[PDB]
């Protein structure tokens, strides 16, 4: 990164662990959450990035920065499952039509039964990729599936635990 | 599906109710506001016969009469134009 | 009548606190304020699909498919 | 000789559904609404579907929309007339089939705030009940008696727009019993998980939720009060709690939970 | 409708999909960017407007007030209406 | 009674030192046009019509008469006012066209929700922007009242 | 071979409260103001 600002380890240190606990807080299932704050996040993770360089074997600094890279993995990647399923559900309730009448309704999607099978598997693969953020991945895309299945009857391995 | 007691039926002539009497007197207050300039800038003033009226007017401002076009836009609205205007 | 000064300080002070607090008030204070958040929250958002026709789209690749691009 | 009009689906013909009318003499019928259904399905149509289990109003399942007003079936009155009484499930729910609602997502959302005592020592050995003053349980008072019956949920017009983001108000009052219980020491916690846009900030004070309990509480207050709650007790390190707390369920199964 | 069924979805973040997510926050910007410009009308206004009566008032300035100091006898009349 | 519409003192003068004709340039013209009709329950204010009399006239740019500098103060500023019109249209079609292409692929309601103030916003900020390079801000207000002067008026008699 | 069905908008039925229909026309404060702003405007524009 191009730039001139110093920093310590321990302010090198401060930075990282503050990113860290910032992305693994903030609610993820809100779209605008992510929308508004990862441009924010991108900006602040170069900044770490660079800072940190010299620390990446560090016993301290070193876990912290392989932890926030993963967060950062995990949170493209359950965003875009569940940025899907909303594009599903939108179809689903532009099919409804106006009103809920029907009168200005658009064409229903016909290989529903086909999307959310691609998208449990999606699921299933996040929860394999990503084994330490499994609260983070039922909050976005396990949430995304059960509203899912209130329209279409699908299995899926955690159905029973979605009260389904 | 339709009912009278509707959150939407009910939400309409309430918001009507509420809404329609503040904004028509504040659409009066501003129409209010035009007629105050406008009845000082030009107020409308009635004359008896348009004839003299336009004679007195030819006269006074030394305009000659047969280049005048006088016409009747309405019932109680005439208007003299000049007829050599581009 | 003729005073050999006037103060107006205090006037203009007192009119530029009435004005400037009126003002701040309404941009800054009222929760009404973030209304048009809380509309675009409720209607707007979360509501979009790229899997459905929509005008602007079919308007801007029609007159690009007159044009040959 | 009443006329009750009750909405019909069947989930196999998958056909739009439809209210189809029935004639009962009121003579031969228990005074509540569900009394009515009953011998509806007994006598005339057992096609019927709805959920009914205690009768008495306390086990909550009995949620349905009679005249335009969510209510408890077995509580709510027959009201005789030349307008017919007009029976449908909850409003913008699934029908699974004909009064049945799919509440799943309700389920799910309350499993999600951990109505759960959480204390930061456990039980110590030779401790008895832990100390709450007459006072402080005066304070679960009205928060406390919430059936689930889901009337307050399917009331709200915030929850009929986003309900897969919005909380809605019974789960809401149910955080704020657990944000108001003495006995639990995740306050912080809890209040820094709820304050959120989506999740809490949704509620516009309608009010159709207090005006149609049916255990007569008063969901919209409690709102109001966890609101006005977390705005005094906010501070710059609440969502470092979150993640904190979100690290504690790391191995937790698959479901709903506090992240 | 139909949709498509072969999605590849983002596995990390240095291999992502482009989808409506990403479009949200290029939005973001774009609006952000018009109120930058927009900012230029009323920062404009403030700058360019000028309340003067006439052309008169400078030439007053410059032939009885040019150091801004010579003090006009009051007459309160004047400009009290009344 | 009868009601008479006479020109003004202003039209007479107007048309007493009008040396020739004035070409009208092509953004006078499309401000014209651009301007909306005026309805004249009563006569106070100024019209299309009449800016175009007043801009199609031509005066002596160097007359010291006092009357014929009134003439070309007038017509400088319902030149500005024109010429300002030019920015309406441009306002209001990129305050639908750009919000309409950003929800396009947002439900219906989001639309019915956001163009109409988009609209609105677009036009006032093209009206003042074009108001603004027409140099009406830095207009006095003799500039500004010679430039309203109506060209009808009720007769008064006597 | 089961689908559920999705019950249509809940306003055009649900009985209204008086607290429901206040609570409206205070969000919709602001919108009133712009509304009569425009027909100010527009009356300035192509009236008298
Ligand atoms: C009539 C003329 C106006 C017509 C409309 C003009 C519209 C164009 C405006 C152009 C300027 C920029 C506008 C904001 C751009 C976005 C900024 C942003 O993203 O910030 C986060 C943004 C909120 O910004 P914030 O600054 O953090 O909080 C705003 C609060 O005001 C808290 O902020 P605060 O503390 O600074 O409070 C100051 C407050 C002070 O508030 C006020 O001035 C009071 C009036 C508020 C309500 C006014 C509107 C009422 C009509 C209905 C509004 C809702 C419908 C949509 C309206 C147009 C929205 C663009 O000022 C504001 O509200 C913010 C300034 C811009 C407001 C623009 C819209 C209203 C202009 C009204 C002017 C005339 C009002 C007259 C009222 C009557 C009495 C005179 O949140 C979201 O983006 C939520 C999105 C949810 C849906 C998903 C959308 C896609 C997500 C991806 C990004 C999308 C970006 C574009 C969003 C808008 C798309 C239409
Ligand atoms: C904030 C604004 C504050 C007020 C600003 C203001 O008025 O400044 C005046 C101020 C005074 O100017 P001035 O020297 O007196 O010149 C007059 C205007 O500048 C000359 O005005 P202009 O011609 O430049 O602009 C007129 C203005 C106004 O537009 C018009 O004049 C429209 C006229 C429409 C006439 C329609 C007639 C329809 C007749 C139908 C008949 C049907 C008969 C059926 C019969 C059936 C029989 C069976 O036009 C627009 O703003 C653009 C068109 C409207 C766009 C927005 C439309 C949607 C608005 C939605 C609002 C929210 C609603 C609720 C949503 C939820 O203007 C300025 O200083 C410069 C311009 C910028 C001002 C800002
Ligand atoms: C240190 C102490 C500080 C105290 C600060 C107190 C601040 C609060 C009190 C108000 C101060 C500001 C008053 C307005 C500005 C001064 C007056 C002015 O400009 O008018 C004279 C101008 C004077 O113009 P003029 O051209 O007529 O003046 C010539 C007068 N003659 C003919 C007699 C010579 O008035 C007008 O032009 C007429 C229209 C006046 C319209 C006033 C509208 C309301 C203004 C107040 C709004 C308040 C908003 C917030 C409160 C809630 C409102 C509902
Ligand atoms: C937000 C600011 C918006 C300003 C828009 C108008 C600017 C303008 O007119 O500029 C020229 C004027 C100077 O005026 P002027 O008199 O030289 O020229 C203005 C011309 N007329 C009178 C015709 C309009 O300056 C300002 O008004 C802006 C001053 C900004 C001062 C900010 C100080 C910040 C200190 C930060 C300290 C941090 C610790
Ligand atoms: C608070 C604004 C923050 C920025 C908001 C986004 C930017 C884009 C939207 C516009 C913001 C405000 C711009 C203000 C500057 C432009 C004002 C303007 O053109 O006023 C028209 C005109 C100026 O008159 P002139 O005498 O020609 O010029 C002044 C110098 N002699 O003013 C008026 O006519 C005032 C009308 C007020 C009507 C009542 C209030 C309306 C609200
Ligand atoms: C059934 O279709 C409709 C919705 O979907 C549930 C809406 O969101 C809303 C609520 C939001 C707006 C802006 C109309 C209504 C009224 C509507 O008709
Ligand atoms: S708050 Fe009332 S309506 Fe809501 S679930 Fe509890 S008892 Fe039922
Ligand atoms: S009706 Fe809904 S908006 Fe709040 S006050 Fe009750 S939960
Ligand atoms: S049957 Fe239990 S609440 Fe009615
Ligand atoms: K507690």
């Amino acid at each position: 990164m191009l730039t001139v600002d110093k920093f310590t380890r321990a302010e090198a240190l401060q930075r990282a662990s503050n990113l860290y606990y910032q992305v693994l807080g903030t609610n993820w299932e809100d779209g605008l959450n992510l929308v508004l704050d990862v441009p924010f996040w991108e900006s602040e993770l170069e900044k770490v990035d660079h800072m940190c360089e010299p620390y990446l074997c560090d016993d301290e600094i070193g876990p912290i920065i392989r932890n926030l890279h993963e967060t950062v993995n995990c949170m493209y990647a359950c965003e875009d499952v569940r940025d899907h399923i909303n594009e599903l559900l939108e179809l689903s309730s532009r099919a409804e039509g106006v009103m809920g009448s029907g009168a200005a309704a658009s064409e229903e999607v016909e290989n529903m039964p086909e999307q959310c099978g691609m998208v449990t598997k999606a699921y299933e693969d996040l929860l394999a990729r990503y084994p330490e953020h499994h609260p983070k991945i039922e909050q976005t895309v396990g949430h995304g599936l059960a509203v899912l299945r209130q329209l279409e009857k699908f299995n899926f391995k955690s159905s029973h635990r979605y009260f389904f | 599906m339709l009912r009278y007691d509707s959150l939407l039926w009910q939400c309409t002539l309430a918001a009507g109710i509420w809404f329609i009497p503040q904004d028509v007197a504040a659409i009066s207050a501003f129409l209010l506001y035009g007629r105050s300039k406008s009845r000082t800038i030009n107020q409308p003033v009635y004359v008896d016969n348009i004839d003299t009226a336009a004679n007195e007017y030819f006269k006074r401002k030394g305009l000659d009469p047969t280049k005048m076009i006088m016409m009747r836009k309405s019932s109680k609205i005439t208007e003299i134009r000049y007829g050599e205007m581009y | 009548n003729k005073p050999v000064v006037v103060n107006t300080s205090g006037v203009v002070n007192t009119a530029v606190l009435g004005i400037s607090g009126a003002w701040l008030y309404f941009y800054c204070v009222p929760l009404r304020r973030k209304e048009w958040y809380d509309i675009m929250m409720d209607y707007v958002h979360h509501k979009r699909t790229q899997y459905a026709s929509n005008f602007p789209d079919k308007a801007v690749r029609t007159a690009l498919r007159f044009a040959k691009v | 000789m009443q006329t009750f009009r009750v909405y019909r689906y069947d989930p196999l013909l998958q056909d739009k559904p439809h209210m189809q009318e029935f004639n009962i003499d009121l003579a031969q019928c228990g005074p509540m609404i569900l009394d009515a259904l009953i011998k509806i399905k007994a006598t005339q149509d057992s096609t019927l579907a709805f959920r009914r289990s205690c009768r008495e109003g306390i086990c909550g399942s009995c949620a349905m929309n009679i005249n335009g007003k969510n209510g408890l079936a077995c509580l709510q009155y027959i009201e005789p007339g030349a307008a017919p009484i007009d029976i449908q499930p909850l409003p913008h729910t699934y029908v699974l089939k004909d009064l049945v609602p799919d509440l799943s997502n309700f389920y799910n959302q309350y499993k999600s705030i951990e109505p759960f005592l959480k204390r930061r020592r456990a039980k110590q050995p030779g401790e008895k009940e832990y100390y709450q003053s007459i006072e402080d349980r005066e304070k679960l008072d009205g928060m406390y008696e919430c059936n689930l019956c889901a009337c307050c949920m399917t009331s709200c017009p915030s929850y009929w727009w986003n309900p897969e983001y919005y909380l809605g108000p019974a789960v809401l009052l149910q955080a704020y019993r657990w944000i108001a219980d003495s006995r639990d020491e995740f306050t912080t916690e809890r209040m820094a998980w709820i304050n959120d846009s989506m999740r809490l900030y949704r509620c516009h004070g309608i009010m159709n939720c207090t005006s149609c309990c049916p255990k007569g509480l008063d969901p919209a207050k409690a709102i109001a009060k966890m609101k006005a709650a977390i705005a005094a007790a906010y501070e710059p390190g609440w969502t470092k709690i979150v993640a904190q707390e979100s690290i504690a369920n790391k191995k937790r199964e698959s479901g709903m939970m506090y992240a | 409708a139909r949709v498509p069924e072969d999605i590849e979805f983002t596995k990390n973040r240095y291999t992502r999909r482009y989808n409506l997510a990403t479009e949200d926050r290029v939005k973001l910007l774009n609006w952000n960017a018009f109120c930058i410009a927009v900012t230029a009308l009323p920062i404009a206004y403030v700058y360019y407007s000028w309340y003067e009566s006439s052309e008169d008032t400078d030439m007053i300035y410059r032939t009885m007030d040019p150091m801004r100091e010579a003090k006009a006898d009051y007459y309160l009349p004047l400009l009290r209406g009344h | 009674a009868n009601l008479l519409l006479v020109p003004s003192d202003i039209t007479i003068i107007e048309e007493k030192n009008k040396i020739a004709k004035r070409r009208i340039r092509l953004l006078e013209k499309t401000g014209l046009a651009l301007m909306f009709p005026v309805f004249h329950w009563r006569y106070s204010k100024l019209d299309k019509h009449d800016m175009y009399n007043i801009l199609r006239r031509k005066f002596d740019p160097s007359a010291s008469d006092p009357a014929i500098d009134i003439c070309r103060r007038r017509q400088e500023s319902v030149r500005r006012r024109v010429i300002a019109q030019n920015g309406l249209l441009p306002g209001l079609l990129l305050g639908v066209s750009l919000p309409w292409w950003s929800l396009r692929r947002y439900n219906y309601q989001s639309k019915l929700i956001v163009l109409p103030f988009c609209a609105y916003f677009g036009a006032i900020c093209g009206r003042i922007a074009g108001h603004g390079l027409s140099w009406r801000w830095v207009e006095t207000d003799r500039q500004r009242m010679l430039g309203n002067l109506p060209a009808k008026v009720y007769y008064r008699p006597k | 071979s089961y689908k559920s069905a999705h019950q249509e908008t809940p306003l055009t039925y649900y009985r209204a409260t008086q607290h429901a229909t206040s609570s409206i026309n205070h969000r919709l404060a602001y919108i009133n103001a712009v509304f009569v702003i425009w027909v100010c405007d527009s009356l300035n524009d192509v009236d008298q």
